[PDB]
């Protein structure tokens, strides 16, 4: 997280705001609800208090505007700039302006007013932009899902380094960005995608170029807004530029940023028993047209040519891959080697000699 | 007189 130079913080704890005007995109009640919610995010973890004024000069004057809207800083029409706010101070200090060329909503569509406002008010209280892609204070908007909003841990620490903690935080365990240097790191799923490793953890993925040592960290929703935050398994069809993503009994096929026509589908369509309730890991072999799918302690092999399950399946992992334990968290394949992830460990399995040839912490895939 | 130079802007790309 980052605070402002000179550490601009408010002096008093009891603060006022005023919704100077409104957008036509939403009713007055919805807008007031969004703004109230946005303030609650910050008040829930600080001694700060917020009060709405219907008339006069408040500390935080909130307005909607379009292009040239009265300051030095015109808005730019649809998308791009969503809003701007000033740090704590007198007059413009604390003020927040919203671009009414955006379509503001209380849903996943257009732009969510509560989300932008919660971000905007972070500035109004003295937080600068964060470099953590998982932080609310990250400079770039991402709809984070209809799930109930939890302030991320980077923002809690930032704001509490300004104003200390509150009496009681309604959920004290705040979402943290995963730490790649932590040797206890376990993974959700892995694939290659256009020659790069995609490593899923929680609502994030790392993308790592083979020529790079520092992975890029994204929110999954940054790439695929209509996909779940957490995924179970991922695999690639490089021939068709397709990635396949599993979560519960659904699965999607993706072409770049696009969900193919017809997806998500049920995994039962793959020929899975109806009692299989998640795929734990998956890997495709293109020189064979065969995909391996893991769940609990079993493997299925799927024929990606003839579009059916192979006959001798399911089999036990303990029979086909002796020594890797009883589950597969995530798996990928490279250069005749299969990489099996089980908790904090990865097993390097040689297809050639049909044995584990190497063992190392899961996080070492991220050069850590 | 004041730090209205620390305007921060929130962004999404087209
Ligand atoms: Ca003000
Ligand atoms: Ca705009
Ligand atoms: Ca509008
Ligand atoms: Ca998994
Ligand atoms: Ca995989
Ligand atoms: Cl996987
Ligand atoms: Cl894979
Ligand atoms: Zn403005
Ligand atoms: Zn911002």
């Amino acid at each position: 997280y980052n605070v402002f130079p000179r550490t601009l913080k408010w002096s008093k704890m009891n603060l006022t705001y005023r919704i100077v005007n409104y957008t036509p995109d939403m009713t007055h009640s919805e807008v007031e609800k969004a703004f109230k919610k946005a303030f609650k995010v910050w008040s829930d973890v600080t001694p700060l208090n917020f009060t709405r004024l219907h008339d006069g000069i408040a500390d935080i004057m909130i307005s909607f505007g379009i292009k040239e809207h009265g300051d030095f800083y015109p808005f730019d029409g649809p998308s791009g700039l969503l809003a701007h706010a000033f740090p704590p101070g007198p007059n413009y200090g604390g003020d927040a302006h919203f671009d009414d060329d955006e379509t503001w909503t209380s849903s996943s569509k257009g732009y969510n007013l509560f989300l932008v406002a919660a971000h905007a008010f972070g500035h109004s209280l003295g937080l600068d932009h964060s470099k953590d892609p998982g932080a609310l204070m990250f400079p770039i908007y991402t709809y984070t899902g209809k799930s109930h909003f939890m302030l991320p841990d980077d923002d809690v620490q930032g704001i509490q380094s300004l104003y200390g903690p509150g009496d009681e935080d309604p959920n004290p365990k705040h979402p943290k960005t995963p730490d790649k240097c932590d040797p206890s790191l376990s993974l959700d799923a892995i694939t290659s995608l256009r020659g790069e490793t995609m490593i899923f953890k929680d609502r994030f993925f790392w993308r790592l170029h083979p020529q790079q040592v520092d992975a890029e960290l994204f929110l999954t929703k940054s790439f695929w807004p209509e996909l779940p935050n957490r995924i179970d398994a991922a695999y690639e069809h490089p021939s068709h530029d397709l990635i396949f993503i599993f979560r519960g009994r659904k699965f999607w096929a993706l072409n770049g940023y696009d969900i193919l026509e017809g997806y998500p589908k049920k995994i039962s369509e793959l020929g899975l028993p109806k009692e299989v309730k998640k795929i734990s890991a998956a890997v495709h072999f293109e020189d064979t047209g065969k995909t391996l799918l893991f769940s609990g302690n079993q493997v299925w092999r799927y024929d990606d040519t003839n579009h059916i399950m192979d006959k001798d399946y399911p089999r036990l992992i303990e029979e086909d891959f002796p020594g890797i334990g009883d589950k597969v968290d995530a798996v990928y394949e490279k250069n005749g080697y299969i990489y099996f992830f089980n908790g904090p460990i990865q097993f390097e399995y040689s297809i050639w000699s049909n044995r584990i040839v190497r063992v190392m912490p899961a996080n070492s895939i991220l050069w850590c | 007189q004041f730090a209205e130079r620390y305007l921060r802007s929130y962004y999404h790309p087209t």
